[PDB]
């Protein structure tokens, strides 16, 4: 991390988390406890959506954050309404937290085993040290985790029409997209009119170029080390490559604090929500249009109004960093 | 506007008592005269006029010609008093001139008076229309 | 900037605007931060007039400016002037919001990253390094500055000839200006009836003549600098160089609040709303033609009126800065009244 | 300007337009700011009364005096002697405006950037340095100046004849005239007569015979200096001209008040009113002859009311000048009052 104006800052209890920001393997240990915990949230989360899920009312007023996305990607759903199965999704979130176990195991493991700083064992083990001012273990790291991503909206491809198919809120029978929209200037025309989405072959041919662009630079980051002129504009420190993920992960929970009061199609009011509006003014907020019955919030509304504020603390924690990072003020 | 203010010529309660006005001076028609030159006004509900002195220039002579012809006397009683208490200072002896008034002294001051605010403004200018702090006497706080 | 008599001068904190005059760096961010905070402001109330936007009155009433400017061009109606599809104003914000978070990139990163005198730079960062005494450099950023403009109005009449076309307010239909103006005795005769013109296909031929002029003054501005014939006439201090671009957009400015009260072609009528009597109280104003209901003054009402007390406070502007920067120090005055 | 013997007169801030008389470069300053402010009011209140004009109503019961004058040249006016175009009123309005906008300009230019003394100058701005006590160089500056009156007088002469035509009130019509008057005597006998012409083409042919007088008298004026006898018996002080001046422009001012208030030609009842009866009470003053009642004094009694007063004040003007060029040190009244 930015030592401000010094070589070693000995951080206090209040900002413990700053201690370990030059430690290799402390930093590998609370990361994936971080991991643990989102995992045991998409785990514990689904099933106390399911004991308190009543099919018989109205999915979207009961406050479930969960179930709506299992039910968009098609895991048992019934073109007669309501959802008719249970069972995929116990098994979604058991299998979660499963891997929330599993994960919450490397975080103890990686806290007592292996060292603060992963550079006193060796034997392939200190191929996987890190330093903040090293370029070349930095893009291996991008480039492998860009692999996962572009596996992952790979594995979206293999669901849609290798493994099963996709909920179309239109035919409401799946629609199984097998050959998408696949076409360059559709996709580069979108970069605008993205708020609302009439057919999810768009959807799936768009995971099929982000797939493709996110593998393609995956593998490109393995082979070459970091640029001169990346090297240039970019501080190469620990606050800075915070900094960096934390601008970019407000602009996306902005986008997705916008695309849930506003999509109807990926996001379908059936199980979702009615959709909502931005009221502007001293604190903008997505209202609901839809009147609940004793003084409540559905689920897009739940998620539209946190995902904002959240991406706004995000922004002003970016602030908090970046400035620091440039060594500002603060 | 003055919604409630109908003028006199349109004033029923003016139009009945105008036409027993009484005689101020000897003129018969000293009444009649002031029905005419009164009928201009802004007038009340009794029917008397009611003058505007806001800064309208349609009732200037209401107070504005009132204020400029006052100040322009009032402005010359000052100033040929100021200016003979001044002139009268400097004899041999200031205090009896005031009690025995120097009226040939006087009455040369007073029709000088006519020019009173171009010769406040140039004595003022000048510094000997306002005495500095530091020259004047002084309670003891 | 000035420097009356000693140099080494501090502003205070009502003044502080004034301190990066000779800093090049922190000159760069202040003014795209400027064209952030532009860019922001069209991409905003783009999304601010389309979600206030009801299309069964007319466009003017509503106090919309931004999308009749858009509907002037061809992008927003298909047929009718009603405004059937509200896509092409969307295209127009986001695009515009996109480019406000890159010109407030820029411009942060010229006020924490970059320094903020840009001759302690290397490469090309000493090249863009300015001072306001080198009338070389000075023509270098006025040359390509010209450059863009240029292009900026070609492309006006570019997209107005073989992309689209304009709005013709005669036939109330978009139509295509294939056939452009090229006679340039047409447009040297528009000095006087420039505000009363009636033809699409003249004023596009205009910006023809416009956007092949400033390209001509683009190209000229950088392989010859200012010489001794604008040297001796033109002061080149740091407030001159902004006097003469404080009252050039003010004439601008003024030229455009009258354009937007009279014109019926480039401001059509079921746009902005209809033509206005040039009026003339304590100060000139545009006033209404008929008078709408709870004093809503039309969308032209609001563009010109407002342009005209813009331009006359940057021409007040201009005669601050060029008493500044000629010498006068404002306080002469009082002295004269002792 | 006078000085009565002490070099260094300082001036308050009431006679502060006293201290630059012998400063050439800032004596242009305040006299183009002058015709800054003229030509602004010529324009400003062009477009300020074509406002407040009501097209159904006369413009001489509003209360307009700009418009009647660009109306009687002929602009705007159709065939029954009414107002139908409010554009040609507009344009005149801005074209003065505008070029109020420059001489504003060069007025700010000849105070803050040009010397105060054209004398420091090197180029052309040491030819324009003037001196009072030099008359040759005035005649110069004077021989100029008669020759743009000559140029407006036969331009007027030129916008009736060819670029235009002026507004015929016999016939209640704009009527471009053809071929005025050659022969002198009847200017001559014009001298009588002068404010009951009622006729267009010895109007321009009268003005055709001054445009080639002034511009035939600056010839002279540029040519040839001051002979002697008129340096003998007139005064060359800065004050001394100021005084011929203001003594000048007095008695074109009891003309120009005479002359609108009871002609008919060049003010035409329908664009000013009934030409005005010559009333004296306490102060000489022209009254409406119709006495349109709340305050009316429609808009020729307005210029010729005007128009005899600020002729009187300068008449007065001219006589506190003259008074002082001569030597008279008005002081000297303080001290004769005096015991
Ligand atoms: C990608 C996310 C990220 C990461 C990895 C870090 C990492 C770092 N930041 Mg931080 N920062 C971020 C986001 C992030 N920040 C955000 C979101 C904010 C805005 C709030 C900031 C603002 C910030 C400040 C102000 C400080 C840092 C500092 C720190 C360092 C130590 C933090 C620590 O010990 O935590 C300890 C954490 C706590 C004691 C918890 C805070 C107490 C709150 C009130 C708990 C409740 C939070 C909230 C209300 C709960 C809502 C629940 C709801 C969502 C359901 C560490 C290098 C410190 C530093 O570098 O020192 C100069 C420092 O002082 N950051
Ligand atoms: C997502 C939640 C989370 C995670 C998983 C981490 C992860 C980490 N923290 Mg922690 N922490 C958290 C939030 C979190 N923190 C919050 C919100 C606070 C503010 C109240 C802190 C304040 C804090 C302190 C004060 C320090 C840690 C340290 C540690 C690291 C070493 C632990 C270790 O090896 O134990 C065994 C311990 C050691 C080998 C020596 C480390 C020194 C002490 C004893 C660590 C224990 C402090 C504290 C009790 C940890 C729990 C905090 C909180 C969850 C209750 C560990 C990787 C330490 C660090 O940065 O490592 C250098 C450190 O000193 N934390
Ligand atoms: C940030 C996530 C992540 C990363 C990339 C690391 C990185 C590392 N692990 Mg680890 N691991 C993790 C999570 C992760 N682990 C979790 C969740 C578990 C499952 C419980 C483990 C359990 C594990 C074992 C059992 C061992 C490694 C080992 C290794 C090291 C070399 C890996 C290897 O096979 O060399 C080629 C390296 C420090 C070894 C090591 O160095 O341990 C200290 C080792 O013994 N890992
Ligand atoms: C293109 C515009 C331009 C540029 C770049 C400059 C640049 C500058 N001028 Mg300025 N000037 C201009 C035009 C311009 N001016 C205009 C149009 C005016 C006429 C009003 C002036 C009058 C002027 C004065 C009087 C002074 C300067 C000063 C300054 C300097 C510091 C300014 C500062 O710190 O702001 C500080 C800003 C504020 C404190 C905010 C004030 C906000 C007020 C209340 C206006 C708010 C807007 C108003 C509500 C209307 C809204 C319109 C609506 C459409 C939104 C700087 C060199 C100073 C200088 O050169 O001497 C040191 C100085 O004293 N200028
Ligand atoms: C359109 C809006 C606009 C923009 C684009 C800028 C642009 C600029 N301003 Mg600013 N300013 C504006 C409006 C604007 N201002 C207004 C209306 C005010 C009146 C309140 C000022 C008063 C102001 C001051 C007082 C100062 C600037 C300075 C700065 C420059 C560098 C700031 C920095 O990094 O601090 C770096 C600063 C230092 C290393 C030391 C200076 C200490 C001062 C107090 C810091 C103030 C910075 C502040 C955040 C700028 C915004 C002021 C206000 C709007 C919050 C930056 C290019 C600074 C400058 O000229 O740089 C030398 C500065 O001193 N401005
Ligand atoms: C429009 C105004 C403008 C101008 C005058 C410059 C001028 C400059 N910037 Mg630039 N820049 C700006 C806005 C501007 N920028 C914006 C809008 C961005 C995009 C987000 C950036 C981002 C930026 C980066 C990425 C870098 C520069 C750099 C440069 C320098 C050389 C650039 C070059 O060779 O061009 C071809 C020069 C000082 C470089 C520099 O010198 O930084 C220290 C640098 O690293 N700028
Ligand atoms: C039609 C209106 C008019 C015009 C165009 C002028 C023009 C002139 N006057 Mg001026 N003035 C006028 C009205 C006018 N006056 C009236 C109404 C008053 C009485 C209040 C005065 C009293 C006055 C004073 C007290 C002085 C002038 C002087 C000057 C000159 C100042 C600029 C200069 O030479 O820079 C160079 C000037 C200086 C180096 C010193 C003077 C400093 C400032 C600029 C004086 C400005 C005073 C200002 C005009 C008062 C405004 C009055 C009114 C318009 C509101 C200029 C040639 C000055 C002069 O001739 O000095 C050489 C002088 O001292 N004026
Ligand atoms: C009608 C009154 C008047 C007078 C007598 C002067 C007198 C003069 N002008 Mg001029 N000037 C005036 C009005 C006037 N100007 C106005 C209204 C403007 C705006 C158009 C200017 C702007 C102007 C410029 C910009 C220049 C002069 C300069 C000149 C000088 C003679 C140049 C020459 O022969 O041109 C042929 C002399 C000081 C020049 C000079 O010597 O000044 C330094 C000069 O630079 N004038
Ligand atoms: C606006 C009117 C104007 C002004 C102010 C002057 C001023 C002057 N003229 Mg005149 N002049 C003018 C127009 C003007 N002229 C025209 C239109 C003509 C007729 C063609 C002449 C032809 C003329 C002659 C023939 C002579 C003068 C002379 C004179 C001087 C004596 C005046 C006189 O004869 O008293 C009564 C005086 C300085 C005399 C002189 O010596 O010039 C200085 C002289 O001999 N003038
Ligand atoms: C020298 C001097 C002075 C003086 C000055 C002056 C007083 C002047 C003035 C000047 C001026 C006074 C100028 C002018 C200007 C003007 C303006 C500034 C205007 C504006 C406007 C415009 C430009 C436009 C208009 C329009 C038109 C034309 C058309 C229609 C539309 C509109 C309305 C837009 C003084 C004393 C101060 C001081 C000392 C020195």
């Amino acid at each position: 991390m930015q030592t401000y104006g010094n070589d070693t800052v000995q951080y206090e209890w209040w900002a413990g988390n700053a201690r370990f920001a030059d430690q290799s393997g402390l930093f590998i240990a609370a990361h994936v406890a971080q991991a643990a915990l989102t995992a045991f949230w998409a785990g514990a989360f689904t099933l106390f959506e399911i004991s308190r899920f009543d099919p018989t009312q109205a999915m979207g007023d009961q406050g479930l954050i969960l179930l709506p996305h299992l039910a968009t990607l098609g895991w048992g759903v019934g073109d007669g309404g309501q959802i008719v199965d249970t069972y995929p999704y116990f098994v979604i979130g058991s299998i979660h937290l499963i891997a929330s176990a599993v994960l919450g195991a490397g975080a103890l493991f990686h806290t007592l085993r292996a060292p603060a700083d992963l550079s006193t064992l060796k034997g392939q083990g200190k191929k996987f040290h890190f330093t903040w001012e090293n370029p070349q273990q930095l893009g291996i790291i991008l480039g492998h985790h860009l692999l996962f991503l572009g596996a992952g909206a790979l594995l979206l491809a293999g669901k849609a029409m290798y493994w099963g198919g996709l909920y179309d809120a239109t035919t409401q029978t799946v629609r199984l997209v097998s050959q998408p929209t696949l076409d360059p200037l559709v996709i580069y025309g979108y970069q605008t009119h993205f708020a609302s989405i009439s057919s999810l072959e768009d959807l799936v041919g768009g995971h099929i170029f982000v797939g493709f662009l996110l593998i393609g630079g995956g593998i490109w980051h393995i082979l070459v080390p970091p640029l001169g002129w990346a090297k240039k504009v970019l501080l190469f420190s620990g606050e800075a490559i915070l900094s960096y993920s934390l601008g970019g992960i407000a602009l996306a929970g902005f986008v997705a604090a916008y695309f849930c009061a506003v999509n109807t199609l990926a996001y379908p009011p059936e199980f979702y929500g009615p959709p909502l509006a931005i009221k502007l003014g001293i604190f903008p907020y997505f209202a609901d249009t839809v009147e609940l019955p004793m003084h409540a919030h559905t689920s897009r509304a739940w998620l539209a109004n946190a995902h904002f504020f959240l991406a706004f603390f995000f922004l002003q924690g970016h602030l908090w960093h970046a400035l620091r990072a440039l060594g500002f003020d603060f | 506007d003055f919604a409630n203010l109908t003028p006199c010529s349109e004033n029923p309660a003016y139009l009945a008592k105008s036409k027993n006005f009484l005689n101020t001076t000897n003129d018969p028609n000293s009444g009649k005269i002031r029905a005419e030159r009164y009928a201009s006004a802004l007038c009340g509900p009794e029917g008397y006029p009611h003058l505007i002195v806001d800064g309208r220039f349609t009732h200037a002579g209401d107070f504005l010609i009132p204020s400029i012809l006052f100040l322009y006397i009032a402005g010359w009683i000052g100033w040929v008093g100021r200016s003979y208490l001044i002139e009268i200072r400097e004899s041999k002896n200031p205090e009896m001139q005031e009690v025995v008034i120097n009226v040939p002294l006087a009455i040369k001051k007073m029709l000088g008076g006519f020019l009173w605010p171009l010769a406040a403004v140039g004595e003022y200018t000048s510094g000997k229309l306002v005495m500095k702090d530091s020259e004047i006497p002084t309670s003891p706080r």
